[PDB]
């Protein structure tokens, strides 16, 4: 169920829109916080393990044409 | 750094024999015996390795589903998670889980041939910063599931086995896509 | 007791209840392999479950002359008698 | 179990790397003051016992 995933980056974009810098940069680390987290190597988590779906399930159908 | 197709290496593995510590090789003869037989290494200075059996290559790689169709039918790197055709650097078989015990779970050896399922072998990561999909690394400890058997590449205490039990085993390489002319080692 | 004995009737029946996918039957093969069970749950005559398993597995799992080694049924027929009681109930799991 | 316990040794295989952590100020004053803490009433406990049998300590 996408939907969330959907809101959830739409999320993480909206925060960013405008072009702004500093929270760019404050996703990239959050300096003031006692843990750093990088939401940018998380996300690129979730496409990489996004894309290993899709291409297994291209595997699905590589082989049945329609 | 990275492993790819066409990358001979040499599975070998730990193994604290003798109160630690025996590092060992996996190493089928080929010609005359199938079977594999572990080859220790750690003497160095002492014995030295019979390295020249040691070796395979990766003759090639694919993700596990992947291998699920040209089944039913470019030096790549490896990533986790996919299958991998090993070849040993002798006999050129391919290396396999054949369907033989010595007392429940099979022994591993050499094939004839690339078909079938056994000679393929899917690569599991042991430590969990590793990824499924990422590229595999020089000297990263794995373990090697067989696709056939569904068994773990095993150090049994002691001869090499498939297994239900896992067991780490480093792909050290020997060499990668070495320069046209230039002598290296490990050539007769 | 024997309930460890009803434990591994309940794995190879759970085992035998499974049948790309050819190679799991290797997979159970690898665990015939039993055989022996049927003769002694045979030779036991409690009985009908453990053994129902086994028959169970080596159905799906798994020639006529090998067919003719598995006889031993017989044994049941034998049980059959014995109605004339718990055994009683014993031979209808088998006539399934 | 999850004791994976740790001693010294030649090699060590990759995935030994400890990428460190910052603990809380609130915290790691909490845990000094576990033992100076721990480190006053156990004498204070041990100087109990010392009278405990005897019938005639920081305070």
């Amino acid at each position: 169920d996408d939907e969330f995933t959907q809101d959830l980056f739409r999320f993480l974009q909206l925060l960013c829109e405008g072009h702004n810098n500093d929270f760019q940069n404050y996703l990239r680390t959050q300096t003031g916080n006692t843990t750093t987290i990088n939401i940018i190597i998380c996300t690129v988590d979730y496409l990489l393990r996004l894309q290993e779906s899709i291409s297994d399930f291209y595997w699905y159908y590589s082989g049945k044409d329609v | 750094q990275f492993l790819r197709t066409d990358d001979e290496v040499v599975l070998q593995c730990s193994a604290t024999v003798l109160k630690e510590q025996l590092k060992l090789c996996l190493a089928a003869e080929g010609f005359g015996n199938r079977l594999c037989f572990l080859e220790p290494t750690s003497n160095a200075q002492n014995v030295p390795p019979d390295l020249a059996i040691c070796c395979f290559t990766l003759e090639q790689s694919l993700s596990v589903r992947a291998l699920q169709e040209m089944l039913a039918n470019g030096h790549r790197t490896l990533l986790y998670g996919h299958a991998i055709l090993l070849r040993h650097a002798h006999s050129r078989m391919y290396l396999s889980c054949l369907t033989t015990s010595r007392k429940l779970a099979f022994d591993v050896g050499l094939q004839e041939d690339a078909t079938g399922e056994a000679c393929w072998w899917t690569m599991h990561p042991a430590s969990k910063q590793r990824s499924e999909g990422e590229k595999v690394r020089v000297g990263d400890d794995l373990i090697l599931v067989s696709v056939s058997s569904e068994r773990y590449l095993h150090l049994s205490t002691l001869q090499v086995d498939a297994s239900f039990m896992q067991t780490l085993w480093n792909m050290n390489p020997i060499c990668s896509c070495c320069e046209e002319g230039y002598v290296t080692g490990g050539h007769v | 007791g024997h309930a460890i004995m009803s434990f591994y009737a309940a794995l190879i029946d759970l085992l035998g209840r499974c049948a790309e996918a050819l190679r799991i039957r290797a997979i159970l093969r690898s665990l015939l392999d039993d055989l022996v069970g049927i003769i002694s749950l045979p030779l036991q005559i409690f009985v009908p479950d453990h053994k129902a398993s086994m028959v169970l597995f080596l159905d799906r799992v798994y020639n006529q002359d090998f067919l003719l080694h598995v006889l031993v049924g017989f044994l049941p027929d034998m049980r059959a008698a014995a109605s004339l009681t718990e055994m009683a109930l014993a031979l209808n799991r088998y006539l399934c | 179990v999850l004791k994976k316990k740790a001693i010294l040794h030649q090699e060590g295989h990759m995935d030994d790397a400890l990428f460190l952590t910052r603990c809380q100020q609130e915290e790691s004053q909490a845990a000094r003051m576990i033992h100076s803490t721990a480190g006053l009433y156990n004498q204070f406990i041990k100087g109990l016992d010392s009278f405990s049998g005897k019938p005639r300590l920081p305070i």
